[PDB]
């Protein structure tokens, strides 16, 4: 997995190099590739991603969408503004709290 | 394609030593960029 | 005064583009009075070109409209030059004129970028102009499939149990497949070595693998991005997909399992044909003597006619719809596997700096793509044939027929379609018409495509490889029966599902 | 007539039709 | 201020032709007035029929943008000049290049033919212009004196025989035989990219983003300013009857009265379907030999053919 | 001037002179 | 198509019970710019839709909408005059609201709110 | 009412951007094979 | 026969769709590009 220490070194690298030079950023870290550095930045570390709690507008959206386009989370996600992994876990969450 | 007169490619020990040096200059940079009063390097690096 | 030759062509184009840009705006639209920061306006020109190439919306927040009119004009000029050069070199490469090793590579790169621009647009257009399968078409397809499966008494493949007998056999087959790729073991690299390690350790401890696999099939619904690149066959390009190795293992296992169970319950009727029983040349042999064994197939005394039609489906893998596909799959599998497959098709696709999400078509580089394509293809063979003829060809579920056989001469002769074979997406049908059936067809066709000046003969294609004694002769009735048969087969397919 | 400075993306040196609803619901029914 | 201008009918679009695949940068009509020729940035040279706008033929010799074409009245020859630094002489009886003039050091920007002698003049971006004898592939003279890309060159039989306008804002009148400047005109404030000669009035005009100007031969003395077209002006073109067309690079064209400097019409056309309003522009103009219709060659890959309005009157379209 | 001041003043040089210049050149 | 029973009955129940949708309706305004607020640059729609295929093609430039309070500020060019009635008497106030429009606006607007009545000068050296 | 992708017309049509009066010719590939001279020689 | 077939004529007024005669001044949305792409990519 990723540790606070890698994460902060990534944040600093990206903030110096920019978001298209993943190969030198991957050279800066040990046990990390450019594929993985990129995935981490665009999944969790990007300050555009929001980690708050769901407005119930957002949750009525999530439910309506996840019924209209079933199993299509990378397509659902941008229509509501969080990553596909967050949408998906929180959706299962509402489902089991409702079950 | 290559070029003549070159030495080889660095072994793991030299590559890792250069990685550590690069990671050090990085952090000195960002520490300045945040104008951090509170950080110091002691005599053991 | 050296010339501009073949090696200086691109450098010269830019030397001149940026000389012209400087002249034009940066001293005919000035009042940058001190310096018109021309060296920065040219940096905007360079970034506009990189953003075009990568398909990224370029937007500079506060930048005068005269300067943006300039930049846009000159980037559209460069775009036109770049694309026309791509067209031209592709024609030379296809026919055989270049043997330059840099031009083949520059052309593959250019066509890869041009294709991903077009495909990004196809996906956005899908989400905006809605699904193209209406609602009545989707419901008729769904209901017809349900009727088929229910009459064949098919029983759905259940999700693979943990205490399952064969799981290890299917896992060892999956891994031997994955290992064949690296049969050679060259320099390969870090990613290929990662994959070799994962296969090797799933060999060392098979039950931990199986556990992880069935976990993925149960929980995982958002995956990593796949990469794409093209294989250059010089006449057309083939896309090649790059899936992460943990998912590759799960997909190989599921691939094997689905095919094992589907063939054990006989999901696929005998006309769906890359079959394991015969190689393709023995297929050709069996077709030829199937034709020869129909009843009175050669007699033309009383005005009969035999037509053999063969075509393709023209965009099947690209128009498969993932919602209708989810539901047609649940008819067949357990809903956990159905959702895994469908959520596996919807990923991010990446080439150097172009990334887009696949929401419409199907990724063919997934290991279970064979199964999905052949299943969808079966739905469409039911559309083309009809449930009644398809069931006469497939025979009763207790005693099926085999490739080209009927249970009786009566049920063989009770229809114009006598033989049917579908190779992955190529379609070969053999029709045998009576005089009155051929007559009704040609009427119902000329009625609705009136041809007064006898133009039906012009478009036809006969084979230019046989002698003149041996190709087709274009007699009005023959060419009209050809086009009538084709115009009839092409109306059985919703245009939004596939075409011909 | 002033030009932004060029900060780069490379250089250091959603619509949805409303027939998606109709289709999904028709399939549920 | 002066006498009142003569009445000049208006002009109206009547044809649009689209077959080029890059900006159409030059246009020229045949002396017998049955066809015209465009050269474009897709590197072809196209011969079109002037009556029906049909594509007669298309010639692909060049390596980069074709930036000047001219057709020869005293031969079946066509001279082309492009950004690959090369000037070609096409022979219209074979449709093949037959000669190639070597020597320039950057893009050639445009070319002219002497009306009596067998010489050719080309201007370029190395800030020089050159005289070529038609048959001998080597410049008999290299007129130098400009300090920046020479944008235009025109040549006449009387004196001076060569007028070049360049990007250092200057105009230079040259003597051909001595190959030297007789006059420098420096009233212009920004680059000069168009100059034109009145066919029978020993006068000539020079266009610039400030204003068109009018000057008198053979000394080049200022006559009168023509102001209002606030745009990079790429073409000036004059009619037997004192109509002067100024076509600019933001796509707009203005028709004026040559004599009194009166702007009597403004056309503002519409780009082709697939194009952005940022790509409207006019790169060349040309009247035909009848001087009945006026052809425009645009930055949206079209040729636009204008005609004159018969249904107008002074009372319908009065003169300000 | 800004006018049609003297039309023969503006008129072009004539065939004889331009042909002498043509042959000399 | 009335292909069979389940299709006919499905489509009946669908067309009856179905009314239009809301969220994707929302997903699938632009304030029109007048001669006063037309800035010197543009929105970016044409540039973006030109260098990207995944937008709808717009081929005509639109001026942006310059501003607001700032657009006010380049009109607010004359002074503000205020008398503060304090315990010590009248305080006469001239404000170059031309060169300090932000602060002058702020003071003036809380003064007009009368947010300042009763405020005492806490300090004096 | 749905337009399969391959149809999908943006870009209003030439007739409607110009008018009924102006005539719009679209000339791609030509007549006159190259061997046929424009200017014809004397004999 | 022809009973058990689901879709009747799907092509009634399909009468030739004049884009094959339009000229769009946009390099990636022209008919030439669409045919080129569809012929050469797979
Ligand atoms: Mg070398």
């Amino acid at each position: 997995v990723w540790r606070n220490t890698e994460d902060e070194i990534l944040k600093a690298a990206v903030m110096k190099y920019g978001k298209n030079q993943w190969s030198r950023i991957a050279s800066l870290l040990h046990r990390k590739s450019a594929k993985q550095c990129k995935a981490r930045w665009y999944e969790w570390l990007d300050p555009s991603i929001k980690k708050t709690e769901w407005s119930r507008e957002e949750e009525e959206k999530l439910l309506h969408l996840a019924k209209l386009m079933p199993t299509q989370w990378r397509t659902i996600a941008p229509i509501i503004g969080r990553t596909a992994a967050q949408c998906l876990e929180h959706y299962e969450f509402l489902l089991d709290k409702a079950a | 394609g290559g070029k003549t007169g070159s030495g080889g490619v660095a072994s793991s020990s030299e590559s890792n030593r250069d990685r550590r040096e690069r990671l050090r200059q990085l952090a000195l940079e960002t520490i300045d960029i945040n104008k951090d009063p509170y950080f110091m390097k002691n005599h053991l690096g | 005064a050296k010339t501009v030759t073949k090696q200086r062509v691109e450098s010269h184009f830019d030397l001149e583009l940026r000389a012209a840009v400087m002249h034009d705006i940066l001293d005919m639209m000035p009042e940058g009075i001190k310096q018109n920061k021309a060296r920065t306006i040219l940096q905007h020109l360079s970034e506009a070109w990189r953003c075009w190439k990568a398909n990224i919306p370029w937007k500079v927040p506060g930048l005068p409209t005269p300067i943006e009119n300039m930049i846009l004009r000159y980037v559209k000029a460069k775009a036109d030059w770049w694309t026309n050069t791509a067209h031209y070199n592709r024609e030379r490469i296809r026919r055989g004129a270049t043997v330059d090793k840099t031009v083949c590579k520059k052309n593959l790169g250019r066509l890869t970028r041009l294709y991903l621009k077009a495909e990004q647009e196809r996906q956005h257009n899908y989400l905006k102009d809605g699904p193209y399968i209406t609602a009545e078409e989707a419901v008729a397809v769904y209901t017809t499939t349900v009727h088929w499966l229910e009459s064949r008494r098919f029983s759905p493949i259940p999700f693979p149990p943990l205490s399952y007998k064969h799981d290890t056999k299917l896992l060892i087959l999956a891994l031997e497949r994955l290992k064949e790729a690296y049969s050679v073991k060259s320099r390969l690299n870090q990613s290929q070595r990662e994959e070799l390690g994962l296969i090797e350790q799933a060999y060392d401890n098979p039950h931990e693998a199986l556990s992880r696999i069935k976990r993925h099939l149960l929980t995982q619904r958002a995956f990593k991005e796949v990469g794409i690149e093209f294989m250059d066959l010089y006449s057309h390009l083939v896309p090649v997909y790059d899936v992460e190795p943990l998912e590759k293992i799960t997909d190989a296992y599921l691939d094997q399992y689905l095919w094992y169970e589907a063939d054990k319950r006989r999901l696929f009727p005998p006309w769906i044909k890359p079959a394991d029983t015969e190689p393709p040349p023995l297929l050709v042999y069996k077709w030829c003597q199937g034709i020869n064994n129909l009843q009175d197939v050669w007699e033309t005394s009383e005005g009969e006619c035999n037509v053999m039609l063969e075509s393709r489906f023209e965009k099947m893998y690209e128009k498969i719809d993932l919602t209708l596909l989810n539901r047609l799959l649940r008819l067949i599998v357990d809903h956990n596997i159905a959702d895994y497959m469908t959520a596996k098709n919807n990923v991010v696709i990446n080439y150097k700096d172009m990334n887009h999400t696949n929401s419409y078509g199907i990724i063919r580089g997934l290991q279970f793509a064979s199964f999905i394509v052949q299943y969808y293809g079966l739905v469409m063979d039911l559309l083309v044939l009809g449930l009644h003829r398809a069931s006469e060809m497939a025979g009763p579920p207790q005693m099926p027929n085999d490739f080209l056989s009927f249970q009786d001469i009566a049920t063989e002769a009770a229809h114009p379609i006598r033989l049917f074979c579908r190779y992955i997406d190529r379609i070969h049908i053999f029709f045998r018409f009576t005089a009155d059936e051929a007559r009704d067809l040609i009427q119902r066709y000329l009625t609705e495509h009136p041809d007064p000046n006898n133009e039906n003969i012009v478009g036809y294609n006969n084979k230019k490889c046989w002698p003149r004694d041996a190709r087709m002769r274009l007699m009005k009735h023959d060419v009209n029966l050809g086009r009538a048969v084709f115009w009839d087969i092409k109306n059985r397919l919703p245009r939004s599902v596939t075409t011909v | 007539w002033k030009i932004p400075p060029c900060i780069s993306n490379w250089k250091n040196a959603v619509h949805i039709n409303e027939n998606f609803a109709k289709l999904a619901e028709a399939l549920y029914i | 201020t002066m006498p009142k201008p003569q009445w000049h009918p208006p002009w109206k679009l009547y044809r649009v032709i689209s077959g080029h695949l890059g900006w159409v940068r030059c246009i020229a009509v045949e002396p017998g007035n049955q066809w015209f020729v465009t050269g474009s940035a897709d590197r072809t040279i196209k011969i079109w029929d002037l009556a029906s706008g049909k594509l007669k033929l298309s010639l692909t010799g060049h390596i980069s943008t074709v930036r000047g074409v001219i057709v020869s009245t005293r031969s079946p020859y066509l001279f082309s000049c492009g950004e690959d630094k090369q000037v070609k002489c096409w022979d219209l009886e074979y449709n093949k290049v037959i000669r190639h003039y070597h020597g320039h050091l950057s893009a050639v920007y445009g070319l002219d033919l002497h009306p009596t002698i067998d010489v050719l003049v080309t201007c370029s971006r190395d800030s020089t212009a050159r005289i070529w004898d038609v048959r001998t592939k080597a410049s008999v003279h290299t007129l130098s004196g400009h300090t920046n890309a020479v944008a235009t060159v025109r040549c006449q039989a009387a004196e001076p025989q060569i007028i070049t306008g360049s990007h250092d804002t200057t105009i230079r009148l040259w003597d051909l035989v001595a190959g030297k400047t007789r006059v420098t005109l420096t009233n212009h404030k920004k680059s000069v990219r168009a100059v034109v000669l009145h066919p029978r009035h020993y006068t000539f005009a020079s266009g610039s983003p400030d204003n068109i100007k009018q000057w008198k031969f053979p000394d080049g003395s200022f006559i009168q300013n023509l102001s209002g077209h606030n745009a990079i002006i790429n073409t000036l073109t004059v009619n037997s009857d004192g109509v002067l067309v100024s076509g600019a690079d933001n796509g707009t064209m203005h028709l004026w009265d040559w004599r009194t400097g009166y702007n009597f019409q403004r056309v503002h056309a519409a780009v082709q379907p697939g194009s952005l309003d940022s790509e409207s522009g006019i790169f060349a103009c040309a009247f035909d030999q009848s001087e009945s219709r006026l052809l425009t060659a645009e930055a949206d890959k079209t040729i636009k053919v204008y005609r004159e309005d018969d249904t107008a009157t002074e009372e319908t379209h009065p003169v300000s | 001037e800004v006018m049609n001041a003297d039309d023969p003043d503006l008129q072009r040089p004539d065939e004889e002179a331009i042909k002498e210049i043509t042959e000399k050149t | 198509k009335n292909t069979n029973a389940e299709t006919r009955e499905t489509l009946q129940e669908l067309y009856k019970e179905f009314k239009g949708d809301e969220i994707l309706a929302a997903t699938m305004e632009k304030k029109k710019v007048d001669k006063l607020n037309a800035a010197h640059y543009s929105t970016g729609k044409v540039s973006a839709s030109f260098t990207s295929t995944a937008m709808v093609p717009e081929t005509t430039h639109e001026a942006a909408a310059i501003d607001e309070d700032v657009l006010r500020y380049q009109f607010v060019k004359k002074k503000g005059y205020v008398r503060l009635h304090t315990n010590k008497g009248d305080l006469n106030l001239e404000l170059h609201c031309d060169l300090t429009p932000k602060t002058c606006e702020n003071f003036i607007r809380l003064c007009k709110k009368h947010y300042y009545d009763g405020t005492i000068f806490h300090r004096s050296i | 009412e749905v337009v399969l992708h391959e149809d999908k017309k943006y870009y209003p049509t030439a007739e409607e951007v110009y008018g009924p009066e102006v005539e719009t010719i679209v000339q791609e590939e030509d007549t006159q094979p190259l061997t046929e001279p424009i200017i014809k020689p004397v004999k | 026969w022809d009973d058990d077939v689901v879709f009747k004529n799907c092509a009634k007024g399909v009468d030739d769709q004049k884009k094959d005669k339009r000229f769009v001044n946009d390099t990636l949305r022209s008919e030439f590009h669409k045919k080129f792409m569809e012929k050469y990519i797979k």
